[PDB]
């Protein structure tokens, strides 16, 4: 019988703390085991990251988390316990195999019954799978055309490694088509209408360090004290399509693993080396409002007060990893603003954590458009430390934590800009060049601030950016704007938009 | 063996390529933004000439059916260079409004006002044909050489259609200069780094220059390279580009000819 | 062992980590694609191992960063419903919806001269001087510059990058010396990136990440060339010898 199991099957990427030279792959129990000796383990796709990322903080995390602040100051006494294992600087294998020993042989996704993250039942009710290509992420679906990633017509497709199946479920467990997926019938009932992902089209914030046991530490966000909470492969029995997804005030609740709005089931080969075919479809019909914010997203609030995740933005990766210049800083993710600071505990360890994105920009509905990954550079904070003194590097941290500023503000205040002159202009497509030609030119000004070599509109040694960016925006802004400035009623548009980023 | 071949064609007032917006597309190359055809678009109308003179070479010389699933061959071996401009090239903004013909107790409440960007060039355009390949892959040696010959045909004669009724684009190149080399294909769209000065024309100043880099690049590498060009000038020699010929279609006789 | 590669010419793109419509570029070369450069002149069929690739070091010296253009692209509008792009039910799209509207971005104006130093690159700039299929730089419509290849052997090239190698023309003051410039090396690392070509299968293409540390250098600015045309120049002068 097929069968493969996360904790000892290798699909894990790892890379040591040494050599930095030929990771090898391993299971989910290995990676837990050996924390201390790798620095990091990597998946390729951003959307698995993303959410494995959410499932390794409830395993190593919650057995190190404990699920329980009860009195005695609770976010006190959990950065107590907290500071406790950070120091000990390893978790004991035993404690390990004992989380696993409680559902071990509940882990191997081809199970009979109870397969990971699946609903085993669904075979039976679902008449056309939905096919490998149309779970699989970069491989086109029954309607996409074949031009990209290799050309799949949909027959004969070629089945995905069972490692790399384990990849794509989880992504589209997290991000997931909205709308029109394969009927299943449960008792009479026939919707191929599906809800999209819960963290869709966003970019989840998680913060790293030198070895992995530290990420997995810092990564879990503080539970409130409320019900006790279990994950979707912690649930005692399947959850059923119809009633309610019920609340869960526990961190598995707040990792967004309670329940998936998608729900997959992969059929195996004999072998169980790969996925053959594979149907997606909805578990639940109505949807429920999740409590409290997930820690990783930023959030934005807009007029009539309405609270969401801030989209990815493919123009901002244009810029390699600008998002985990993050901790350089308004709004700010609460996991970050627990773990990253020095209200905390650990005492030297903030020093060395370096920041990780995952960001899948996309429409909220099935289109999709770019994912990036995005590790902070170590260059910035290395910088600090070659010359080893409290001034001229708190003056360096100072400027590059200024440079990043100027950064953002002029690109929001070049993007209503743009977004502003265009819609007045006809009574937008302005805003997509102006953003990638902002992002081009003010990374290589931004790159000269740091290291203060000489870049327009800015002196080497000046107290902060000194008008470097506003000039960038302002040539951006004029590169775009550029032909539509000839006619007097929309060059009076354009001037007085162009004025707002004079700063 | 590698058959390239280099064209000057200019173009009057036209928007053969545009944007999402209505601007053409331009490289910002030398320093001087210049205006382009993109690669695509040319070589979706010379393959469609192609294939309509010819009554799978277009799955060969041109690598796969747009339409039609991929048959392990999506490469086309031929390489098209995106065209653009000798010079650097302001675009040039053309007011215009339609005239609602149903007039009202008031005049020249005009039907649309709008305005839509043209500009006009003398463009670089070059290509590459991997004959080696082509043979190997299409078998006969006969209908490649058909083949081949009549794709060179189509790179000449034709011109994109976009917006050419607005402006009649339609013209012929300059110079022609096929180079069957053996070593590798090279592009002579260094010859423009430096975009050239204006108010005296550039169709002769651009064949003069393109005959200097043809010069300096034949003396730093000697080659057995097979050369001929024609050109719409007789004024003016070019030594460096090989024997010149009388006209495009025996120019590309000889090479073809040169190539087997 | 080693040689000079001169990446240049109008437009070049070196795309990582896009897998839709859109496309975007690394600001500097990527070994994948470099990579699949020497495959493709050494005729390595889609597919073929890549480990005599591996073990190659690419330090590659940015002169002029370039600029970064998106162009436009689509595929397949303006044809009749039934020749434009097939679907993979195979059941051609509407005609309003049968264009596909790709965004692919590529540097432009941008000019790196990589020294890829390995145990066997000799012979791999001897196979770039006579190709089995046409090198380009990053998507195939971008065609090479003729001095694709500077030097076909040198002993050490990375002391070659930091002197003796003509530059693009830029700013140099009075009383100056020792333009800056910024060479690329592959703790101090910049960015982790897919680079490593563990297969070219167009049905599984997989890679690796590879750490980079771009460090600013500092080169005697007697190496940059005068205002107009004198870089042509220099890097002929330079060629021959």
């Amino acid at each position: 019988p097929p069968s493969f199991d996360v904790t000892i099957a290798p699909w894990l990427i790892a890379r040591s703390r040494d050599v930095l030279a030929a990771p090898e792959m391993l299971g989910l129990r290995d990676v837990l085991i050996r924390s201390h000796e790798l620095s990091d383990v990597e998946i390729p796709l951003p959307p698995g990251a993303a959410v494995l990322w959410r499932i390794l903080a409830l395993i190593t995390a919650r057995i190190t988390g404990l699920d329980q602040p009860p009195n005695k100051n609770p976010k006190r006494k959990w950065q107590a316990r907290r500071s406790q294992i950070l120091s000990k600087g390893r978790l004991d294998p035993e404690a390990v195999d004992a989380y696993f020993a409680d559902y071990s042989e509940r882990f191997d996704l081809f199970h009979p019954e109870r397969p990971w993250l699946q609903d085993p039942r669904l075979r039976e009710e679902c008449p056309k799978t939905s096919g490998v290509n149309k779970l699989a992420w970069g491989r086109t679906a029954g309607e996409n055309q074949v031009w990209l990633g290799g050309h799949h017509h949909d027959l004969d497709p070629h089945p995905l490694d069972s490692a790399e199946a384990v990849w794509h479920l989880l992504a589209t467990l997290g991000y997931g088509p909205s709308g029109m997926c394969t009927a299943r019938v449960v008792r009479g009932r026939s919707e191929r209408n599906v809800t999209a992902g819960p963290l869709r089209g966003t970019v989840s914030y998680h913060p790293l360090g030198r070895t992995l046991f530290e990420s997995l530490i810092l990564n879990i966000p503080y539970p409130g004290t409320g019900a006790a909470d279990l994950a979707f492969w912690e649930q005692p029995e399947l959850n059923d399509p119809l009633g309610l997804p019920e609340e869960s005030a526990g961190l598995a609740g707040i990792l967004r693993l309670d329940h998936f709005r998608h729900a997959v089931l992969l059929h195996p080969s004999p072998d169980g080396s790969h996925v053959v075919d594979a149907w997606v479809t909805w578990a639940w019909r109505e949807r429920n409002i999740s409590p409290e914010l997930d820690p990783y997203l930023i959030y934005q609030t807009s007029k009539e007060g309405r609270v969401y995740p801030r989209p990815a933005e493919a123009e901002r990766a244009i810029w390699r990893d600008l998002d985990a210049l993050l901790h350089y800083g308004n709004y700010r993710p609460t996991i970050l603003d627990n773990c990253t600071p020095l209200a905390q505990v650990p005492q030297e360890v903030l020093d060395s954590l370096r920041l990780r994105a995952f960001g899948f920009d996309q429409d909220g509905q099935a289109r999709d458009k770019q994912w990036f990954t995005a590790t902070t550079p170590a260059v910035l904070r290395w910088l600090a430390d070659r010359e080893t003194d409290d001034n001229e590097n708190a003056r360096i941290v100072r400027r590059i934590t200024l440079a990043r500023k100027a950064a953002e503000a002029l690109g929001r205040r070049l993007e209503k800009a743009c977004k502003e002159a265009w819609k007045e202009s006809n009574s937008g497509p302005w805003v997509q060049h102006g953003m990638s030609r902002y992002w081009a030119k003010a990374e290589p000004v931004f790159w000269n601030i740091v290291y203060d070599r000489p870049a327009q509109g800015y002196t080497p040694g000046m107290a902060g950016p000194g008008n470097a960016f506003n000039l960038v925006a302002l040539a951006a802004y004029d590169e775009v704007t550029g032909p539509y400035c000839e006619r007097p009623r929309v060059a009076k548009v354009v001037e007085r938009h162009r004025s707002t980023l004079f700063s | 063996t590698f058959v390239d071949i280099h064209a000057i064609q200019t173009l009057p007032y036209s928007n053969i390529n545009r944007d999402d917006l209505g601007s053409p597309k331009t490289v910002v190359y030398g320093g001087k933004e210049r205006t382009r055809v993109s690669s695509q678009s040319w070589k979706r109308a010379v393959r469609h000439e192609v294939e309509a003179r010819l009554g799978n070479v277009s799955v060969n010389l041109f690598g796969r059916m747009l339409a039609e699933l991929p048959s392990t061959e999506v490469d086309g071996a031929v390489q098209f260079a995106h065209a653009f401009t000798v010079h650097g090239t302001t675009v040039e903004v053309d007011f215009f409004t339609a005239v609602d013909d149903i007039p009202k107790e008031n005049d020249h409440g005009s039907g649309h006002m709008n305005a839509g960007q043209f500009s006009a060039g003398t463009f670089y355009r070059y290509a590459n044909v991997n004959l080696d390949r082509l043979v190997e892959n299409t078998g006969d040696a006969q209908t490649a050489r058909t083949a081949v010959a009549e794709f060179l045909r189509a790179f000449l004669s034709t011109v994109p259609s976009g917006k050419q009724n607005a402006t009649a684009a339609m013209t012929l190149p300059d110079l022609v200069h096929i180079a069957v080399r053996f070593d590798r294909p090279i592009s002579f769209a260094p010859a423009f780094e430096t975009a050239l000065y204006g108010s005296d024309g550039y169709t002769l100043r651009a064949c003069q220059e393109l005959n200097n880099y043809a010069e300096r690049l034949r003396e730093v590498w000697p080659d057995d390279a097979i050369r001929g060009y024609a050109t719409v000038e007789n004024k003016t020699d070019l030594a460096a580009l090989g024997e010149r010929y009388d006209s495009y279609p025996a120019l590309i006789d000889a090479m073809v000819a040169a190539a087997f | 062992s080693g040689f000079l590669l001169r990446l240049a010419g109008p437009m070049q793109s070196w795309g990582e980590h896009s897998m839709f419509g859109e496309r975007d570029t690394l600001p500097y070369p990527s070994r994948s694609g470099l990579i699949g450069m020497f495959a493709a002149a050494q005729g390595v069929r889609r597919g073929d191992p890549l480990d005599r690739y591996k073990e190659l070091k690419f330090t590659v010296r940015v002169d002029r960063p370039g600029v970064r253009l998106v162009d436009f692209h689509t595929i397949g509008g303006g044809l009749p419903k039934e020749r434009t792009v097939p679907t993979a039910a195979g059941e051609r799209r509407d005609p309003k919806k049968a264009t596909i509207v790709t965004s692919r971005s590529y540097l432009a104006d941008a000019v790196f001269t990589v020294a890829v130093t390995g145990p066997e690159a000799d012979t791999i700039a001897d196979a770039l001087a006579a190709p089995y299929w046409q090198p380009y730089l990053g998507r195939r419509a971008f065609v090479p510059d003729p001095l694709l290849v500077l030097r076909r052997r040198v002993a050490d090239p990375v002391r070659e990058l930091v002197e003796a190698v003509p530059l693009p023309h830029r700013r140099v003051e009075e009383d100056a010396a020792t333009v800056l410039v910024d060479l690329i090396y592959e703790t101090r690392t910049l960015t982790v990136l897919n680079d490593v070509p563990l297969s070219f299968d167009s049905k599984s293409r997989r890679y690796s990440t590879r750490q980079i540390r771009v460090v600013p250098t500092e080169v005697p600015a007697t190496l940059v060339a005068g205002p107009g045309r004198d870089y042509q120049n220099k890097l002929f002068t330079y060629v021959k010898q």
